[PDB]
């Protein structure tokens, strides 16, 4: 069985393309703690502790495009 | 398309400020290394005195 369907973000994808063809600063992040792991200076980690930033940002964006807009009636998660 | 551009944009101001400060630091170091050199040369009075000794005066 193979089901062919589409996500409910097509309009949001269009808006993202329209509004983010040019650069813009980001200053408010839902989860800001992924960018500041160390609070005491002179402490450093040899492990790739900043690898999670990109996934965190993408997940926040995706889940926000879905959940927050789901309040609108008939919008589907 | 979205994330990396935004973070580069966020970076720009701090880097610009730090580079301006670095350039000012270079100029300050250039200025601080300038000193006027004063050289001392043999007083001609001794030369005149030696000339007198040659004159046998
Ligand atoms: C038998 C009947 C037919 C069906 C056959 C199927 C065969 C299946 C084989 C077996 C497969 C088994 C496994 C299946 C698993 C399915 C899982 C699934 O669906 O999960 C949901 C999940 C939902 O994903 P999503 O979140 O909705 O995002 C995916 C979207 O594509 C949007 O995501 P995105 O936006 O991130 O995507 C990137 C997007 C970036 O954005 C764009 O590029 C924008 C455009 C988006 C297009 C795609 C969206 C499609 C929207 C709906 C359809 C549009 C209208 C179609 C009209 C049809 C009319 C009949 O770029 C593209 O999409 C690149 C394509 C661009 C094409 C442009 C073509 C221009 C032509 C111009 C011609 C001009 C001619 C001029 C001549 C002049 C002469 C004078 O699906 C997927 O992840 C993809 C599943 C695909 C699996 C592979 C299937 C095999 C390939 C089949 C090809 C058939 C071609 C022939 C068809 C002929 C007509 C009938």
């Amino acid at each position: 069985m193979f089901l062919f369907f589409f996500c409910d973000l097509f309009w949001l994808r269009l808006l993202l393309c329209m509004y983010y063809c040019v650069w813009s600063r980001l200053c408010f992040i839902v989860y800001f703690n992924c960018l500041m792991l160390i609070f005491d200076f002179l402490l450093f980690c040899l492990f790739d502790l900043y690898l999670f930033v990109g996934l965190c940002l993408f997940l926040l964006l995706w889940f926000m495009l879905f959940n927050l807009y789901s309040l609108i009636l008939y919008y589907c998660i | 398309d979205i994330m990396v551009p935004s973070f580069v944009y966020n970076k720009l101001p701090v880097i610009h400020f730090l580079q301006e400060k670095r350039a000012e630091q270079k100029l300050r170091r250039v200025l601080d290394e300038t000193y006027t050199e004063w050289t001392e040369e043999l007083d001609q009075a001794h030369v005149t005195d030696a000339i007198t000794r040659s004159l046998n005066i």
